[PDB]
């Protein structure tokens, strides 16, 4: 009990996502609580993500240096077509490739699906602010501190209010959400950061629950991963005349 | 938990008609145009309508069912302007001619377009107060319904003698098969606040000075827009929050 | 009317060959108290929407565009369907199901003597989702991998695919020489809303003919229906039946191919508003036929993914092979509009063989 | 669910064949109280397993191997039953049989005319036993003297193996012309664990259709049902289906052959354990045909004793003689593995005669 | 801000007299309102560190339409301290000209690496003008000042800090468009379906 | 988990597989038994600290 | 809350000075209390020193090195004459220059007049 360190964070009680659907520490070989729903007004269905949701998987590794300008960093998850979120066995496509339709939750205000997790270990010799916000536009702002530990459930790009290119007018008017555009994206910055001549790098990795998705039609499992050719993401996000 | 809703208020509502006109009835028991001969409506007797730009109330014809308006609030951004800078803006037309048709539609202020331009989409509700001067040899027939879909086709209106009644009120409400379309775009075929103003007849004197003009005023009435549109996130400064320090000699 | 019955958890197997599509139904967009319900007699007149001949081992489209169908149990220039489609701007949904909000039912029917025996498998996606019906379409997959697809077994000794009336006569032919008119009049006056057997229709089963039907979905974003066939190609409302007559062999043991079937609707679930006098732009019944498929902008990389996750379409002489040699000589076109149609990626040219359709692509 | 009936001491023979294969269910073993139900909408679609023509009068092998299974309803690389292996470690029976535990139940179906009749003996082994599977199919003993075969007539004028879905939407299809939507919904939601019929399947019979089907055992020593592929070829745990089209004339009063069917499977019996995440060894399914069978090295004297207590398989000219010299054959040989497979005993090579091929193998 | 804090009163704190008497007048009032942080290197022993308020895009756009506001302010002061830091520090509010010290706090951020101030509005005219304000006014201006530092060797010293500040309760007054003319947005209108 | 603030962490591995009683010198291929797996995520540590721990 | 930092001392309620004459934290425009007269027998007045007895002002810096001899250091504080507490505006000198007699408080038993803060940061080293 007795040793020098520097860990300790906001302790997830204080934090506001669910709790019940993103448990903060399930039994052994239990499931995870079936989600809240957009409105009453929706379809409902038993979840396909039960098992999924008490998984917090290893996404991706970001570096956390002393930064030189002020500019953001998107980091895009796309749970549909990404040669790491399909292996094999029980991977986090599989809802993605047995349904029609998928949405989130409204209980902060808009719909917010899938939740990311940075959590932070630092030696005693460096101190700072990891900023992420919890899309492209301005959305809700999560603190990370170094050396703490924080949940950040994450807008899908669709639904960010920003008017694209491809902008269908079932994306602002119903929380459904055609499975194979349902891409996420956080954007982080540091925005604090001290340090001494010991220390200067503090990787950090990106676990990445599927917590509070919603599922819809059920179709029979369509094939895992596309090795055929990578250019479909031109013809199907640009439509040229 | 959901983030806060913030409120701010707007004091005092620039250009509100606070006189307005004697030929308006302010109550459904003091108009009887539709019984005796004056206004042949087919969409029903007028309602009262309280609206904050006009001083006093109106009775106006619902050209078509009010309804509830469903407001989808799934994406990022969402705002109620609800009456906020909004006013009864006038226009001068003249009368169309027997087989033409005139198409009236919405203005609103300027400053509804500045908060309004923080958004992507919108919907609103329309009221229109239609005012034709009518000297001594009048015989204007007048005929107003709200368009649908082309040019030629006509749906259930009133008609009416600006004889008599000089000012006629209306209320258009949003009808559209998507809510919230977007600003600079719209649906195509939509309606819209758009108003339909023909000409059934001229039995008129050789004195009066024809083809008599005709005063429409619009409001564009409660607002709710959706989809914030500014990604921004740099700061900004003006000089009337500074620490302005006194200049040295 | 239709109502909203709401299933168990688990379907039992006896009944259902899929999953159930939802548990409650979907009726968030759409705008139900808004029109005034306008029961004339002209809505109980069923629409022949299909007739003739379908192969089998093949899904067959039939587009279920009501505003624009025609009907081939009637001659005139409009039907029972289309009609209310001229005469109101606005149609509205009572209720909604696990797809959409639900305007209808279809009923597939077949006289075949004993002789012959197969099955059908049907569903009707509701075209807000029109890859998962142009896949089946083109024999990428299966009618079985999607929830609400059934399967009836027409043969045979069995009394499935028909249709019995007995006229709707006061009288209730009550002199009927040597037999009884089972389910007319004079049984029973079974509501529209109940769902029972007469009393003679218990013990006839002959007259009783359990029925291949379902329903007719449209969309789960609109608030209404409102027919412009500008927007309908840009994000299609219209639902598509699919229809697969599976085996199907004779007293010869002899595989069939080409049965014949006839499929009736009727739109008897819909609310009216905004009626329109003296118009110009009609929605424009085309004589004789049909309509086809609008495949919009938005839906050629979902079009694109399914063949390649497909090791069928890349070998040659096979059917899937046709289409797909057809489906990327249709992208490297000229389009002036937004949308391509099914008959476009029929009717088309060949070249040979797919690599080099596709590298003549990614520059277009 | 899946429920554990307990029958009479003696079976009534207007219902069975067979006596029945235990009085109480067999849950020794099996550890019940160990996983968590997973209740998702994709258990809810069945798997084509075998569709195709099978021979009359020989009894056809379905290795029913559901970790590595394919579906023929289905185009995609995993399918309802094989993505729950991909998924998890561990899956758990729920209750229990007279063989072993049961984690599913197959059925099969036929869609025939009425000019052709026959029947249909079937049973499925646990795999446990695959001597009494593998005597059966090489025409050694019959089907009717193992304890669990069912006879069903599919002829016919017979309304037995046939499928009728009536689409799971939330409408019920209220509105149909002529007919009534047969145990669909808006009759009757019946429950997975109840077995009633709606109201309407019960004077309708063409929709009832009473089916061809049993259940999927597994094995009495297994604890649960981790699939590692090199241990269950010493030690088989999935089952084996066998199938017997026995007359099958025609409206000539000619013999038949190869008539068509078609098996449906599901897997709906099971709890789960053991979540796994980006792992390498897979449990592979074999693309578009089947598994085969294996038989393990302590099963070989078994084989050897019932073709010895055979007098068809001495004598020459016989289809028992030409697998007798194809088993003695595949003994001689040199296997570096520790079992053989059924088609290594199909496509051999062939010696003169019988006897010389015994004493070259007693010193081998 | 989340969760509440508690903050040094740099000034005391007051009502603030709003004259309501011309056309024009709206209370903006934590709309559109955030902490903005920067990063500020520590100065030396004897010079001195002026922070100057900020606030957001929308708060400028809204308060755009008026002439004259007053508003409070807040801020946050963050100093992470590694290990060997000996830093002794100095806030205060700024009066008259560059050299005029008012009764502030010192802190050491070693021990209290995080504190938080509140700056009301103090002038001797309410409302002053936006993009002018009052010649020798103190805004919401404050002074960070190095006292010591006591570090180690191996600390990379001129330590930074980090400081948030948000712009707080705002009083716009004037109405300052006088634009009577109509605007329209395609949004809005009647749009018909193309006919062929 | 983080050992600069929690040094000590306690582990409690029972028997699973799917034959109960596997021979002592043999085993079942795919089993389990009682191993744990220790990986690295991260080194955010000094330059002075003796690494690899 | 979490960092390792080596600061903390006695807590100044434990101190034996007024703690209402030289207050711990006075409010933000208030005014400090009347100290404490020697005896009851000398003359009285309105203090003229409330608000600058709410201000701790940058007097000296001194340097604390490793000591070699054992000696003292004296600081001399001259509040009369000295440019250093005589700026502009509101310095200390203020109330020494309107009087002629001045005088401070005998609670420990002796007189006391001016009081000084030494606080001390540190690094851990």
């Amino acid at each position: 009990d007795n040793e020098v360190t520097a860990e300790g964070g906001k302790l997830v009680q204080e934090l506001v996502y669910d709790h019940s659907a993103i448990p903060v520490a399930p039994v052994v070989e239990t499931q995870a609580e079936q989600p809240e729903v957009p409105v009453s007004l929706v379809a409902t269905r038993k979840n396909d993500t039960g098992h999924l949701a008490t998984k917090w998987y290893d996404f991706a590794k970001i570096s956390l240096s002393n930064p030189a300008n002020m500019n953001w960093t998107t980091l895009t998850i796309d749970p549909y077509n990404n040669v790491t979120l399909s292996r094999d066995g029980e991977s986090m496509v599989l809802p993605w490739r047995r349904n029609v339709w998928t949405t989130g939750s409204k209980s902060i205000g808009y719909i917010r699906t899938m939740v990311a997790q940075i959590n932070i270990p630092r030696p005693p010799q460096i101190s700072g602010v990891l900023e992420v916000k919890d899309s492209i536009n301005n959305s809700s702002i999560s603190l990370v501190e170094f050396g703490g530990k924080v949940e950040i459930p994450i807008i899908p790009k669709v639904m960010n209010g920003l008017a694209t290119t491809a902008s269908l007018p079932r994306h602002r008017l119903n929380p459904w959400m055609r499975t194979a555009e349902s891409k996420v994206e956080l954007q982080y910055r540091i925005i604090a950061f001290n340090r001494t001549s010991d220390i200067a790098d503090l990787n950090v990795s990106v676990l990445l629950r599927p917590g509070d998705s919603q599922f819809q039609l059920p179709m029979k499992p369509d094939n895992n991963v596309d090795t055929r050719h990578f250019e479909l993401v031109e013809a199907l996000m640009y439509h040229y005349d | 938990m959901q983030n806060p809703t913030q409120t701010m208020h707007i004091y005092d509502m620039p250009l509100r008609v606070i006189a307005g006109l004697s030929t308006l009835a302010k109550t459904t028991e003091e108009d009887d145009n539709t019984s005796t001969g004056i206004v042949v409506s087919e969409v029903g007797e007028p309602q009262v309508v309280n609206h904050p730009a006009w001083i006093d109330p109106f009775v106006a014809y619902q050209l078509r069912a009010p309804r509830k308006n469903i407001t989808p609030d799934f994406i990022f951004g969402r705002a109620d302007i609800g009456n906020a800078f909004s006013a009864f803006l006038p226009r001068r037309f003249s009368a169309p001619a027997v087989g033409t048709r005139l198409v009236v539609d919405p203005v609103f202020t300027y400053q509804q377009r500045t908060v309004l331009g923080l958004y992507n989409y919108f919907h609103a509700d329309f009221y229109y107060i239609v005012h034709v001067p009518a000297p001594l040899g009048t015989g204007i027939y007048l005929k107003i319904y709200a368009p649908e879909f082309d040019t030629t086709t006509v749906t259930r209106g009133i008609r009416f003698k600006p004889s008599a009644s000089p000012t006629i009120a209306l209320s258009v409400p949003w009808s559209n098969d998507l809510s919230t379309v977007e600003t600079s775009v719209g649906r195509v075929g939509q309606s819209g606040g758009s108003i339909v103003i023909e000409t059934i007849e001229d039995n008129s004197n050789e004195t009066v000075n024809t083809p008599l003009s005709i005063t429409v005023w619009c409001c564009m009435a409660n607002i709710k827009a959706t989809g914030y549109r500014h990604a921004d996130t740099s700061a900004y400064n003006e000089k009337g929050m500074n620490f302005i320090p006194v200049p040295v000699p | 009317s239709l109502p909203e019955n709401a299933p168990n958890a688990v379907s039992n197997p006896q009944q259902f060959i899929t999953p159930a599509t939802a548990l409650s139904a979907e009726e968030y967009n759409v705008h139900e108290a808004l029109g005034e319900t306008e029961e004339l007699e002209l809505d109980e007149f069923p629409v022949l929407v299909f007739k003739g001949n379908v192969p089998v081992d093949s899904v067959t489209s039939i587009p279920l565009d009501l505003a624009t169908i025609y009907d081939f149990a009637w001659d005139g220039e409009q039907n029972a369907i289309s009609q209310k489609f001229q005469r109101f701007a606005h149609l509205i949904p009572k209720s909604a199901g696990g797809f959409g909000p639900v305007i209808g039912n279809y009923t597939i029917t077949a006289n075949l003597p004993t002789g012959v025996a197969g099955r059908i498998l049907h569903n009707c996606l509701p075209g807000d989702c029109v890859d998962l019906a142009v896949s089946r379409i083109f024999g990428l997959k299966s009618l079985l991998g999607v929830a609400g697809t059934a399967v009836s077994a027409i043969g045979g000794p069995l009394l499935n695919g028909l249709v019995n009336t007995a006229a709707p006569i006061l009288s209730g032919a009550a002199h009927a020489i040597g037999g009884n008119v089972v389910g007319g009049l004079a049984d029973a006056v079974i509501d529209i809303g109940s769902n029972l057997l007469t009393p003679k229709e218990k013990e006839q089963p002959s007259a009783n003919s359990s029925a291949i039907s379902g329903d007719i979905p449209i969309s789960r974003f609109v608030e209404m229906l409102k027919y412009v066939k500008e927007n309908y190609q840009d994000n299609p409302v219209f639902p598509t039946l699919l229809v697969e007559p599976q085996n199907f062999i004779s007293n010869a043991m002899t595989a069939l191919k080409t049965i014949p079937i006839e499929v009736f609707a009727n739109m008897r679930n819909v609310k009216v508003e905004r009626n329109l006098f003296d118009r110009t732009v009609v929605p424009t019944v085309k004589e004789a036929t049909l309509a086809d498929i609008v495949i919009p902008n938005h839906m050629y990389g979902y079009i694109l993914r399914d063949f390649l996750q497909n090791k069928r379409a890349f070998q040659s002489g096979t059917k899937q092979n046709v289409y797909f040699q057809q489906f990327l000589t249709v992208l490297s076109q000229r389009n002036i509009r937004t949308h391509i149609t099914l008959n476009d990626i029929t009717s088309c040219s060949i070249d040979s063989e797919s690599i080099a359709n596709k590298i003549e692509r990614v520059k277009h």
